[PDB]
């Protein structure tokens, strides 16, 4: 049975190199021209390029965004398609996914999260939000990387809970500003596991 | 390959694709072929005896729980008693009881008047109810000889007579072979010569939907083209009302009141039901008549329950579900459901609540819920395949029929999501834009749930439509028994008192090739529908005027015998080739094989009668160098039209010169030899 | 040229109704072959983008018989006999006839339908002691709202950013969380909404 | 609760005391000893299986009959598993007389 | 581009016949599934059990 | 369903002009290329030539056998693909098949029986095949064009029975041998029915 | 050049058999995108040719299942996995790599198999009212044999013999061969076989 499982995304600086494997196993690799795809984070896909058959012979078609960037290749005797990424800027914060065709996209991997951002592992600069007079939140203001976790009443409070999704200022930083909606003093924590900092927050009108 | 870089690739795909959807075809051709239903035979409780007796109870809203039997040697004094805890006493004191248990016609179906004694009382109404399902859906009878076509009879089996170890004095043999739940799917396929799965299946109170489903997981695969499946509980003895109240689950009055109030428990009754189902695609390309369309179907056993006879709640919610994701349909595509609505207090609540479950999910248009079981009583395991006939009459009458107990809606349910609108009045059910699909459940005490989705027959704009009135063909009556023939023409006598201006076509073509060719026939060719009324009333007395009666031993092989001279008169055919063209053009090529080796033609000879033929330079009859070539073109011209009527010689034989004729028919002389 | 391809961006789809989106090409991608060039792919949330349709009608086996292909290669109409949690996401009109494709399509927004809900506005001043860390988040949450189609102003504008959640599963809500990221003296100086859940602007401020 | 079918094929046959009459203990129960309905429910009840239980009657093919309708709800696929299979264990000599 | 249509019209001729090959073994699995006898139990006349 | 009736085969001498028409029910018959495949009595089948469809350019492929000579057409709003056999000689005697594929021939038709014969309609020349000392047989040379049966004792002895599949002379005759294989006074009537000469034969050693 | 494309073109069959039939291409019809240009189709005795194999392995709709497919780029193989009274005729191996074909292969002689029979050689001196009649016609009919593969001389030369076979009977399943010395006045004032029923030939003359 067909998979195109992935491996090579991570953390790096604007201006560095990656690698990007893409393991097929349960088809013969030498007869599809395999993409690589990219969703950059919440927006539509984009096609990066891809390597024809070796089969077929042509050539490589990159985007216009990454033509004398990227470079793709592929091998049959060790059945893997490599996306060589290099001198790599912010736009390549994004999943990039390896499709089983160059026209035709049947199969897909799960993505890999490569990220390119300039910032620093750091821990949260949780910033509770009083209510009005109403709902009661709290920032999670400039973390980095992600993950991140906020909870209300330490995992007690689960309904009315909307952890609002990483948001990316132009610093680099990551802002998230979890909420709860019911009337009433509640706990939020926040948990940066890169760096394992939990803070804790009580807060009031 | 030539012009630009694609003639050759894409016609390898172009066929990869045409065998992809024609292998994806053959999937949902497999699993989800839709079934229809092509007739619907029934004896339930009320007298109902044929699906518009039956539907004349649900529209009127009639109940049929009247009155324990009395004709079936029942102790109806040791079966009550004012302890309600007796060894031998029933708690039901009424039920949908019918009188054609005790009721037979042995010698129709080549039984002995000693076999049928012991035929169960479940194989009598399958038997006679296996005729009529054939006998309403077109297909004669005595045509589905080594035809596959499978026999799926849900029955519970029920106790006749004496005890096998007990052998009465002519029932000996045959007390076990005319009992055993075994024989009644099978003495079907064996007096209609079907050679198909008859396969007699037990799942207490679906046993038939069960059959139904099985019957149609029969079908989408093929292993019978054709099927008959239901199901029958007449209960000869009262031992069932016995036990049934021993565990104080029958109700004091025998009716089951679906989701009401007043639910006391089963109102227990007896009937029969059978469906003849076929693939849609196969009841559309052989013309046959369809009803209804069973969609999916679904079969789930309750599981773990707190009880055998205890219902699950979540196992009704995945039998709903099944056959709602077999059918390719939702939640929200069935407009009305026939429950089980077995009247009990912990069975009712524990259905309801299922049929929120599972179809009472955010119901843009509330759920019609019901049950054939109010009106005639829970039918046991003719119940399920009296849904599939409660639900089939729902379809083509355009009407959602009562729930005839349940006003005072039962407070054990949640009728607050608006979701479900039991059938307590007549609700109005006309075809809409959206296909009319229903759902049918029955539930059982062993605990083997099941669903069947039905869905509206595709609307058939055209089809056999009118041409125009001609020459009218013979209404074709034959019956096994002189008293049953004339029985026949005190039937579709009142089937046209009823229903006047019916196509005499219509009536000689439903009569011809919709019925079997039994012993005692009698045909007849009227000059109209009123004209045959005439005849119809005479045969039931037995008086033949303008009938042709006869009998038969299922005979056939006609002999035609030619005479040689000494049979024409002075107009031979002279508008028999001015009516059909089956006659002229059968003269056409007598004559062109008559003209190289005669002057006169054939054609202007019969054309014109004797006092118009003395001018024509051929004499009436003397002229026997032209009569004699007449009258063999008319004999052969004559036998081609009985061979065109489908009358076929067993044998020719000739007297002198119609030794002529006999040899150009039976092939030995080819038409122009034998002319010349 | 090349072939731009729209669809019903936003198509609501409610449990166990048939939907359709569809897709209009300005070139014609019915190929000499009688083939259409048109493919249909779903991205279901958060996962590895799936193949439903290829060469305009054909489905690609895995994908349930719920998702039918009909139409001509300029007007094509993916056609969902049944919609259920698992028909929704991101339903790409993707073409095939010219092949450098730098997008997928902005891709059909698909969500579970429901009736409008009301906005639940929420203007909430930063807390000051993030006045006293350098900078300033005054936060306008925009709680349990259908459609999707509200956006948030500054007034008395442009250093907003923007968080929206996919839809839940109980309420099937959207919420916004428009933040200002700001810094220390602009302080010493308001967020309304036009979603349809109302129609006049609900200005409150900090 | 997994999907499980259980297809047994059986004889009606006559075992306890003819219902009508019912019994002094057996009153309730001889409803649901003697019948081939509950013969294969009664299975599915004990073990949990919430597969089609059916049960078939054709005699001296019963079980072979059983075994065919199993064999297709594995086919088509309506049940993961199941338990084919027929008994006549005859608790009278009414059939051999 | 793609090499017009003899690496597209060939890359859409593998899946309408990868398909076929996996919608072909569900007709063979619908029909013709070869079913286990995973175990037998039998109580048959004489001392068998 | 797909059915490619064909119709328009006959009787010609060599150099008429022969129609053969396709009639196309059940697919688009724009998508397809019909093709003609020739298949002489009893050898292999032989391609004569091909239209491209209309999307294709309709370009005609023909063989070199028939170049100059065939032409092949097609119409949509009327659905049919022709053969127009012009300057026929003695080689299009035979069973032409029109397939719906110029590579992947799918339906094939029926088989349209053409024949171009210089012969003209005569009665069979019965010669009786006495026997050695066994089998008895008898001659059907000299006929044409075939129908023709041969039975014998009238259609009463069928069992070794064997009417050879006819054969052409170089005169565009047919010939016949139909013989029984029995120990014995045995009657052979041939019936040539595009004439109607039947002729019977009675042999003895 | 061409492909040339040749099978082992007299394969004998018996029914409820398993049988192969295979090609050998000279060429590679291999194609580069890793599918094989050779179909397999049926002529089936008297009949329309029929479509049961494309691109090499793969089976066309309404084709029996029995009929499987294989092969690299020069070997290949059709696999019948029950033959039966259908399945035999002629198999024509027709590449599709270089359009235009002219032929379609010599095809596989397809037979229902039994073993070895006797070819009962019968010389027919021609009647004499055929000398009467201005022609000459000695026939050596050979009837009942199995396999159809027989040389018929004519000495005492041969040159002037013309062939008549027809395909195999079903209660017998042999072959029979009347070949016929059409000829003249005066040049009739013997035939054998080599059919390996019999090894030794066997001439008997008028
Ligand atoms: P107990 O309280 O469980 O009562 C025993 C009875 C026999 C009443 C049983 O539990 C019962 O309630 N049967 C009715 C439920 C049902 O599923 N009816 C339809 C099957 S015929």
């Amino acid at each position: 049975e067909v998979q195109l499982v992935q491996s090579g995304g991570g953390l790096v600086q604007p201006g560095r190199s990656l690698r990007l494997s893409c393991t097929a196993s349960g088809f013969t690799f030498g007869d599809y021209a395999m993409s690589w795809v990219r969703q950059a984070p919440g927006k539509g896909l984009e096609w990066v390029g891809f390597i024809r058959s070796k089969a077929y012979g042509g050539t490589t078609e990159y985007a216009a965004s990454v033509k004398g960037r990227f470079t793709i290749s592929r091998d049959d005797s060790k059945s893997i398609a490599y996306l060589q990424m290099n001198s790599l800027k912010t736009e390549d914060t994004a999943v990039y996914y390896c499709t089983r065709g160059g026209t035709l996209f049947d199969y897909w991997g799960q993505g890999t999260l490569v990220t390119v951002s300039s910032a620093s592992t750091k821990g949260p600069s949780v910033f509770p939000l009083a209510p009005s007079s109403a709902a009661l939140g709290c920032l999670v203001k400039d973390y980095f990387p992600e993950p991140v976790t906020v909870s209300w009443n330490s995992g007690a409070l689960t309904s009315g809970v909307h952890t609002f999704p990483a948001v990316l200022q132009s610093s680099g930083l990551y802002s998230l500003s979890s909420v709860v909606t019911v009337p009433s003093t509640y706990i939020c924590n926040v948990n940066h596991k890169p760096s394992n900092t939990k803070v804790d927050k009580k807060v009031e009108p | 390959m030539a012009s630009t870089d694609s003639e050759k690739v894409a016609e390898y795909l172009r066929r990869a694709t045409l065998d992809l959807r024609a292998a994806r075809q053959r999937i949902r051709e497999l699993e989800g072929e839709p079934v229809a239903v092509v007739a619907m035979a029934c004896r339930l409780p009320g007298g109902v005896s044929t699906p518009e007796e039956f539907w004349e109870l649900l529209s009127e809203g009639r109940d049929a729980v009247a009155g324990l039997p009395t004709d079936r040697g029942w102790d109806l004094d040791s079966l009550f008693h004012p302890d309600p805890t007796r060894s031998g006493t029933a708690h039901q004191r009424g039920g949908g009881f019918l009188t054609e248990a005790t009721a037979f016609d042995p010698a129709f179906f080549g039984m002995s008047p000693r076999e049928a004694l012991a035929v169960d009382p479940q194989q009598r109404l399958m038997l006679e109810l296996s005729w009529e399902v054939l006998e309403r859906a077109g297909i004669p009878p005595t045509s589905l000889q080594a035809s596959p076509t499978g026999v799926f009879v849900g029955l519970i089996p029920q106790e006749y007579g004496p005890r096998l170890a007990e052998g009465g004095e002519g029932v000996e043999g045959y007390l076990m072979t005319g009992t055993t739940t075994s024989v009644a799917s099978g003495r079907i396929a064996y007096t209609l010569g079907l050679e198909g799965p008859a396969i007699s299946v037990d799942t207490a109170c679906s046993s038939s939907l069960v059959a139904v489903h099985l019957a149609c997981q029969s079908l989408r695969r093929g292993e019978s083209s054709l099927a008959m499946a239901g199901g029958v509980t007449v209960m000869p003895t009262p031992g069932m009302l016995v036990d049934f109240s021993r565990m104080n689950s029958l109700a004091p009055d025998g009716r089951c009141k679906a989701f009401s109030a007043g639910a006391n428990g089963f109102g227990m009754a007896e009937g029969a039901g059978m469906l003849l189902l076929e693939r849609l695609s196969d009841a559309r390309r052989n013309g046959h008549p369809v009803l209804a369309v069973l969609r999916g179907t679904a079969v789930n056993s309750d599981g773990a329950s707190n009880g055998l006879s205890a219902p699950n709640g979540r196992a009704q919610v995945r039998v709903i579900q099944q056959a709602l994701a077999e059918s390719g349909l939702g939640p929200a595509d069935i407009d009305a459901v026939e429950a089980h609505g077995t009247g009990t207090r912990l069975g009712d609540p524990i259905e309801a609540r299922a049929l929120f479950e599972a179809y009472g999910r955010d119901r843009e248009q509330p759920l019609h819920l019901g049950s054939v079981k109010s009106n005639l009583g829970h039918t046991q395991a003719a119940a399920g395949v009296a849904g599939v006939i409660k639900m089939v009459l729902a379809m083509r009458a355009g009407t959602l029929p009562r729930t005839l107990h349940a006003s005072e809606r039962s407070k054990e349910i949640d009728w607050s999501s608006g979701a479900i609108s039991l059938l307590d009045e007549p609700e109005p059910w006309p075809a809409g834009a959206r296909p009319r699909r229903a759902g049918v459940s029955s539930f059982g005490i062993s605990g083997t749930n099941a669903h069947a989705i039905i869905e509206e027959a595709p609307q058939v704009v055209e089809g056999e439509r009118v041409e125009a009135g001609d020459v009218v063909a013979p209404w074709v009556l034959s019956a096994s028994s002189a008293e049953g023939l004339r029985a026949q023409a005190a039937r579709l006598a009142a089937h046209l008192r009823e229903h006047p201006g019916q196509d005499p076509r219509d009536i000689a073509y439903s009569l011809a090739t919709g019925r079997a060719a039994l012993p005692h026939r009698a045909a007849f060719a009227p000059v109209d529908e009123s004209a045959a009324l005439r005849v119809l009333d005479g045969l039931a007395t037995g008086n033949a005027d303008g009938a042709a009666v006869g009998t038969s031993r299922a005979q056939q092989r006609a002999v035609f015998v030619f005479p040689g001279q000494g049979w024409q008169w002075a107009g031979m055919a002279v508008d028999l080739l001015d009516t059909s063209p089956v006659f002229a053009a059968a003269l056409r090529e007598c004559a062109d094989a008559l003209e190289p080796h005669l002057d006169f033609e054939v054609i202007p000879f019969l054309r014109a009668e004797a006092a118009r033929r003395e001018q024509d330079a051929a004499l009436s009859t003397e002229r026997v160098d032209v009569v004699q070539p007449v009258m063999f073109a008319v004999m052969v011209s004559l036998a081609s039209m009985w061979r065109a009527h489908g009358v076929e010689p067993a044998a020719v034989i000739g007297h002198s010169q119609g030794e002529i004729a006999a040899a150009c028919v039976a092939g030995a002389l080819s038409l122009d030899d034998a002319a010349r | 040229d090349v072939v731009m391809t729209q669809s019903p961006l936003s198509l609501p789809v409610t449990p166990g109704e048939p939907a359709s989106i569809s897709c209009r090409s300005s070139q014609s991608l019915l190929h000499s072959n009688g083939y259409n060039y048109l493919d249909w792919y779903l991205q279901k949330p958060g996962q590895s983008p799936q193949l439903l349709i290829y060469l305009g009608s054909n489905r690609a086996s895995g994908v349930p018989d719920r998702f039918s292909g009909s139409g001509s290669g300029t007007d094509f109409t993916l056609k969902i006999s049944r919609v259920e949690a698992e028909d929704v996401g991101v339903y790409y009109c993707m073409q095939s006839l010219q092949t450098p494709r730098l997008t997928f399509g902005p891709g059909t927004k698909v969500d579970i339908k429901r009736t409008v809900a009301a906005p639940s506005v929420f203007i909430f001043p930063p807390s000051d002691e993030q006045l006293k860390s350098g900078t300033a988040s005054v936060v306008c949450l925009l709680n349990n709202f259908y459609p999707r189609g509200a956006k948030v102003q500054w007034k008395v504008s442009g250093n907003s950013q923007e968080s929206v959640t996919e839809q839940d599963s109980k309420d099937s809500t959207y919420s916004l969380s428009s933040t200002l990221t700001l810094s220390k003296a602009d302080y010493e100086k308001a967020c309304e909404v036009t979603h349809q859940g109302l129609s006049s602007p609900v200005t409150k401020s900090f």
